[PDB]
RNA sequence: CUCGCACACGCUUACAUCAGUAACUAAUAAUAUACUGAUAAUUAACAACCAAUAAACCAAAACAACACUAAAACGUUUAUUAAUUACAUUGUUAACCCAACACAGGAGUGCACCAAGGAAAGAUUAAAAGAAGUAAAAGGAACUCGGCAAACACAAACCCCGCCU
RNA sequence: ACGAGCUACCCAUGAGCAGUUUAAAAGAACCAACUCAUCUAUGUGGCAAAAUAGUGAGAAGACUUGUAGGUAGAGGUGAAAA
RNA sequence: ACCAAAGCUAGCUCAACAUACUAAACAAAUACAAAAAUACACCAAAAUAAAAUAAAACAUUCACCUAACAUUAAAGUAUAGGAGAUAGAAAUUUUUAUCCUGACGCUAUAGAGAUAGUACCGUAAGGGAAAGAUGAAAGAAUAAAAUAAAAGUAAAAAAAAGCAAA
């Protein structure tokens, strides 16, 4: 456990970008 | 000749030297279990 | 360097709460109080570190002055191990001299 | 008694009695072949034999005539989850003969029920008929037979 | 089995023996006596409840010692398993 | 090098080491080297007669309990002394000197059973 | 019968010492602590028995009865109504009855009910000039008496035939204690007729 | 006041993103990546 | 007299065995000595009995006929236990007034702690003794330092549990402001 | 092919019956004395525990007749008192112990060389190199630091140094 | 502080040495059990943190060996190899 | 796609207050060879702390080094020191009662070694670990929901030539 919001929410706009280049949208 | 046997087991043996009582007739033996207490130890004595 | 992957619940501090407004209050009792009182006194903590600053090692001689023998048996003899250390590193090591 | 300290016996000291007993006994059946005269018991590790006599001559009522005692040792070799030993606990095994030819059989303490028995068989056969309709038509090929059309 | 009399197993040296050695010319026998000991007497039967043990206990002692003698007699006398008893 | 966790039995150590497992002796050794068991030090059971006592030992569903009151030695004597010493300092004969016939024993070694050295096990 | 718990754990509804329990979790394993509100003994008002009304959940208003209460989890449980649906006939050919189950509910989402009006008040607990403590509501200002359950034995009392080993009540209350001061030891001895002439000698106590 | 580094992850990321067409154990493992962009630069 | 270790033939095979309830204190006080002596060995059979069946369900791999039965004998047991003594030590408070049935003195033994021995019954007195007086009943100085160090750390483990308790207080405070 | 049976010491249920082995133990399977679960077990006559106080005692065990030097362990009767009264307690399993291992090592005593214990090869092929064994024309130490090892031999002498066991 | 259950040396208490040659139980001779380890070959993370196979020396004594006790580090012990 | 990854908790750390300090359990057995009811005894004891270090060596010396006397100053002063390294007071002065106590300490390689002085290694004194992550409910396992991101592999072996890149 590490004490951060920065760390979770920069891997939060990876994650999106991971979906988004998994399942494109339409 | 070959090595790894020096132990030879006896309970005579065993009792009388590291036995309660023959750490209770010598005060560095008794030392010896206030030490092993204030550890904490399960088994103070053989 | 794996981080977590879910966002954490965010922690609604609050500003405004009884020891925020309440901080540090009376600091200048002396000087609206016709001194009577010191900001000393106001210090809550250890009885060796009310009102004073310094360094490791006269921290550790003032808490065995003070708390000296009302110290563990264990950290009495840790605080004495840590003066040794600290004056010989004082003393006999350092680039600056 | 058990777990009670006794008197100091000297020369001259009144009888020991014991008024509530603090023994409990087991009666087992034996695990190999044993004669008629024969009797097997579980006993504390406090009795002996002439104790285990005076209870079944005078609680019971029962002319023994032989006592043989033995310590049986329980296993301390299983381990726990967080790897420490586990003892079975000892325990003491008596085994009595009997003195005017009284014949002890181990009675069947477990008579199955003919009516019990009809009725656990016709609970299987009606599960297995469940199963049996339960079972989906083969020539249904997995289509869910619930609907009609 | 036998452990249930009781009888216990122990392993020492094989003697069979008349009362003599072989070469003794007297290998038959006329009579046995036996008396019974300490732990055996009628007295100790009834206080240990024990009625028809004082017949039992006689005739186990004959049955055993004489049966012991007359295999003794035989076996110096040459007759063993194999060639049974001759008279 | 040994178990030491284990509890040190009779059927660890050798021929010598012989430990009884708790039972309370019999007797003495003898003359000869036997045994003698001692009558004396057997425990006599003390049985009653079950046959003509009637009690069961399940209590009935339907019948009460009561109010837990724990036996005190003050409630002892209220029961058991008073009416005796009562009934006596009313009358005038109370003595105070000697209070045998109230129950009271002023030395415990006159009688069989004693109480706190606990002569009787159970 | 007592079993010991190992001191961090968690409580899901099954005996603690049941074979499902077992299953759960095994004794080898510990899982996190949850936060639960400490209410005293005094001030828990919820018993089993008495109706309830759920605020919260899928249904909302409905009024049920309180079978099983979990005091260490703070957790009350309605019958039949918060409800999550299960199997319980289970092999490998066939699957059958499935069954209603009843998930937890703690006590922020039930409020105790007066019998009169049916509707959701707050309750205190109060202590009366009787000398009993009878729960008050706030709203009506009526007292809510106890839910009288059936005990876990599944005996009553009132319909029961004493078997062979079974004391009767006369017997079980009569009272033969003559309350003297000798002991049972003494009185036995007294009683059977046994007469002992010899006294003990002197024993040394160290 | 422990602190300790939670962007590691993109520390190690921004040389990897340089080093994606490499050969090897370049590709992957970091030690070997640094010294693999550093001579490429 | 050897059928009393089982039931009665009718209830060998039945799956609940019926019964009553446990015997209460209040209603063993109300019973005579005589009564309490007699009752002791009328719930000893159905013990002796009840572990017999249970050793024998044990045995034959199948459940044993409702098994509180037992819980109940040994309840009952304890009760009659306890208030005979009530009773014994009731009457000892009246006759002596000696709290304890064993004598018994508070010492200081060689390991530096406060033990609670129990006196034993000897026919020789103590000083007599050969196996009492290498028995040692007091503290050297070099306990002392051992005597401290244990007072240290058990007044160490009471701070940790006040300082532990004082945090799940404040824990459960932060996380339920129902206040 | 032949380290067998038992006891003492040591290990501590690992032994026995039933059932299971997808996985855990066997350095591999088959299954099970070595894993799992349940249930039982080793019953004393053998062994342990098992009196002192005074006194007459020089005269070896070695088949002991009688001797040698290194002078030799091992108990009687006489007297004094030794609770007197069925059945006390304890060890009775094993394919086992010490070696990190189910290790070609170490391990005391009594009778046997089998009447008891066990299996060198998982299945092929039959290359080199390597270990072990058997046999060899003619020669017989010419090999080598040395006749090292091996051999159908298994002998006879001279020195050096230490007397010798 | 802990260690002489292996080993070095003692004090107790016991147990073994078959056959053969000789007036001999002679610190004689052949050779088993038994005790050491001369030489060579394998082995070198091996069966083994010193072993296996062949061959060797003693084998009635200054011999092995069971059980138990004792000597403890400025020391013990040593037919001195530090 | 495997192997994997992520939680927030168990709990510790530093103080303050504080009673006044060897906890809990003692039914039995416990210093016979501890957990073994039972026989003519013997019982007991003290003697300065030393050295590794510094004086660039090392001999006199080397603050603290298990002996309660605190803070502000005198004061790093007088003195003591191979007068070297360094050691170092006192006379004389200051210190207002209670509440207001929790954390710009950690979150499972961190914080105590601790889930525990337990397994295990040691004849013994002693040394001494790693190990948790679903939810309101698993009395919702034809069970559902959020990463599919380290090294290592698979999907998918390689085609002259070279610090493997530009
Ligand atoms: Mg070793
Ligand atoms: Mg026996
Ligand atoms: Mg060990
Ligand atoms: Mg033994
Ligand atoms: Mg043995
Ligand atoms: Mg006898
Ligand atoms: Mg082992
Ligand atoms: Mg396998
Ligand atoms: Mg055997
Ligand atoms: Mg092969
Ligand atoms: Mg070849
Ligand atoms: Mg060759
Ligand atoms: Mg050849
Ligand atoms: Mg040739
Ligand atoms: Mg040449
Ligand atoms: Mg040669
Ligand atoms: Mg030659
Ligand atoms: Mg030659
Ligand atoms: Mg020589
Ligand atoms: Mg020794
Ligand atoms: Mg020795
Ligand atoms: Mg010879
Ligand atoms: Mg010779
Ligand atoms: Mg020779
Ligand atoms: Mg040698
Ligand atoms: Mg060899
Ligand atoms: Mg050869
Ligand atoms: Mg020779
Ligand atoms: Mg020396
Ligand atoms: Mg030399
Ligand atoms: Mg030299
Ligand atoms: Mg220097
Ligand atoms: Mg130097
Ligand atoms: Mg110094
Ligand atoms: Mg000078
Ligand atoms: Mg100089
Ligand atoms: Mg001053
Ligand atoms: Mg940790
Ligand atoms: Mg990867
Ligand atoms: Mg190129």
């Amino acid at each position: 456990a590490k004490k951060g919001f920065r760390a979770a929410y920069r891997f939060q706009k990876e994650l999106e970008r991971w979906r988004l280049l998994r399942c494109p949208p339409p | 000749k070959a090595r790894g046997n020096e132990y030879q087991p006896s309970n005579i043996k065993r009792k009388h030297k590291h036995g309660w009582v023959r750490r209770l007739r010598t005060p560095t033996g008794v030392q010896v279990i206030l030490r092993r207490m204030h550890k904490g130890r399960k088994s103070l004595s053989h | 360097f794996h981080v977590r992957v879910t966002l954490p619940p965010r922690k609604v501090v609050d500003r405004w709460n009884e020891k925020r407004a309440m901080f540090g209050v009376y600091d200048n009792i002396g000087i609206l109080g016709n001194f009577e009182k010191h900001p000393k006194e106001l210090i809550k903590g250890p009885i060796w570190l009310r009102g004073w600053k310094g360094n490791e090692l006269q921290r550790c001689i003032r808490k065995k002055r003070m708390v000296g023998n009302r110290m563990f048996i264990d950290d009495l003899h840790n605080l004495n191990k840590r003066i040794s250390y600290l004056y010989k590193h004082f003393n006999r090591h350092g680039k600056y001299r | 008694a058990r777990n009670v300290l006794y008197p100091l016996y000297q020369l001259g000291n009144p009888q020991l009695r014991v008024f509530r007993t603090n023994f409990f006994i087991q009666l087992v059946r034996p695990g190999t072949a044993q004669p008629e005269d024969t009797v097997q018991f579980r006993i504390p590790m406090e009795m002996t034999r002439v104790d285990l006599r005076n209870y079944l001559e005078r609680i019971y009522n029962v002319p023994v005539a032989a006592v043989r005692t033995r310590v049986q040792y329980g296993s301390n070799r299983r381990r726990d989850h967080r790897n420490i030993r586990i003892k079975k606990p000892d325990y003491k095994v008596a085994y009595v003969q009997l003195a005017l030819g009284q014949t002890f059989t181990f009675p069947d303490l477990f008579p199955e029920r003919k009516g019990a028995s009809v009725d656990v068989d016709v609970r299987d056969q009606v599960l297995e008929d469940q199963r049996q309709k339960h079972s989906p038509d083969p020539r249904r090929g997995g289509v869910p037979g619930w609907f009609g059309l | 089995k036998p452990d249930k009399l009781p009888l216990f197993k122990r392993q020492y040296e094989n003697t069979i023996f008349i009362g003599s050695k072989t070469a003794d010319p007297l290998c038959y026998g006329h009579t046995q006596f036996h008396l019974l000991p300490d732990k055996l007497k009628r007295e100790k039967l009834l206080k240990q409840n024990c009625a028809d043990q004082i017949e039992v206990v006689f005739r186990a002692n004959a049955i055993a010692s004489l049966f012991a003698w007359t295999g003794a007699q035989a076996m110096y006398q040459g007759f063993w398993s194999e060639a049974d008893v001759t008279r | 090098g040994a178990d030491r966790m284990s509890k040190w039995t009779s059927k660890r150590g050798p021929r010598t080491f012989c430990k009884g497992r708790g039972a309370k002796g019999t007797g003495f050794h003898g003359r000869d080297g036997k045994f003698v068991q001692i009558k004396e030090m057997i425990p006599e059971l003390v049985v009653p007669e079950l046959a003509g006592f009637k009690l069961k030992p399940y209590v009935n569903y339907r019948a009460p309990e009561g109010t837990d009151t724990p036996l005190t030695a003050k409630q002892l004597f209220l029961e058991t002394a008073a009416p005796a010493i009562e009934k006596d300092f009313k009358a005038g004969t109370f003595d105070p000197e000697h209070l045998e016939k109230y129950g009271f024993e002023p030395t415990q070694e006159g009688k069989l059973f004693q109480l706190y050295p606990k002569n009787f096990p159970r | 019968s007592k079993v010991t718990l190992p001191p961090n754990y968690r409580y899901g509804m099954s005996r603690p010492g049941s074979l499902s329990d077992k299953r759960k979790n095994p004794p080898g394993t510990r899982r996190r602590r949850v936060p639960v509100e400490p209410i005293s003994d005094e001030d828990w008002h919820l018993f089993c028995g008495d109706k309830v009304e759920i605020l919260e959940g899928k249904d909302a208003g409905k009024q049920g009865k309180v079978v099983q209460v979990i005091r260490q989890r703070n957790w009350v449980v309605v019958e039949g109504l918060n409800t999550h649906y299960r199997y319980v006939g289970k092999t490998v050919d066939y699957r059958g009855t499935m069954i209603p189950s009843e998930a937890p509910l703690l006590h922020n989402q039930v409020k105790l009910v007066d019998p009169t009006d049916r509707k959701p008040t707050d309750v205190e607990w109060r202590f009366t000039e009787a000398g009993e403590r009878v729960r008050v509501s706030t709203r009506s200002g009526r007292i809510i008496p106890k839910p009288e359950f059936p005990r876990a034995d599944g005996i009553v009392p009132e319909t029961w035939i004493d078997g062979p080993k079974d004391t009767s009540v006369e017997d079980a209350l009569e009272k033969t204690y003559v309350p003297r001061l000798k002991t049972l030891e003494e009185e036995v001895m007294e009683a059977m007729g046994i007469q002992e002439t010899r006294r003990h000698k002197k024993v040394y106590w160290y | 006041l422990r602190s300790r580094v939670t962007d590691r992850y993109w520390r190690v990321q921004e040389v990897l993103k340089h080093a994606r067409h490499f050969r090897g154990r370049k590709n992957r493992c970091y030690r070997l990546a640094v010294r693999a962009v550093t001579r490429a630069f | 007299g050897l059928e009393e270790f089982f039931d009665d033939p009718k209830n060998w095979g039945e799956e609940k065995v019926k019964s009553g309830a446990s015997w209460t204190c209040q209603q063993l006080r109300n019973k005579s000595n005589e009564d309490l002596h007699k009752l002791w060995y009328v719930l000893l059979k159905e013990r002796n009995m009840l572990l017999t069946l249970e050793q024998e369900a044990k045995r034959q791999r199948l459940p044993m006929p409702s098994p509180e039965r037992l819980e109940k004998v040994v309840d009952s047991m304890d009760a009659l236990d306890k208030v005979v003594q009530e009773r014994e030590d009731a009457l000892r408070l009246l006759q002596t007034g000696q709290e304890k049935a064993r004598p018994g003195a508070w010492r200081r033994d060689i390991f530096g702690r406060i033990i609670w021995h129990k006196f034993k019954q000897w026919p020789i007195p103590w000083y007599l003794n050969k196996k009492y007086n290498r028995k040692r009943f007091f503290a050297m100085p070099y306990v002392e330092r051992f005597v401290r160090m244990r007072i240290e750390k058990q007044a160490r483990i009471k701070a940790r549990k006040r300082s532990l308790e004082r945090k799940k207080e404040k824990f459960l405070q932060e996380k339920f402001p129902h206040l």
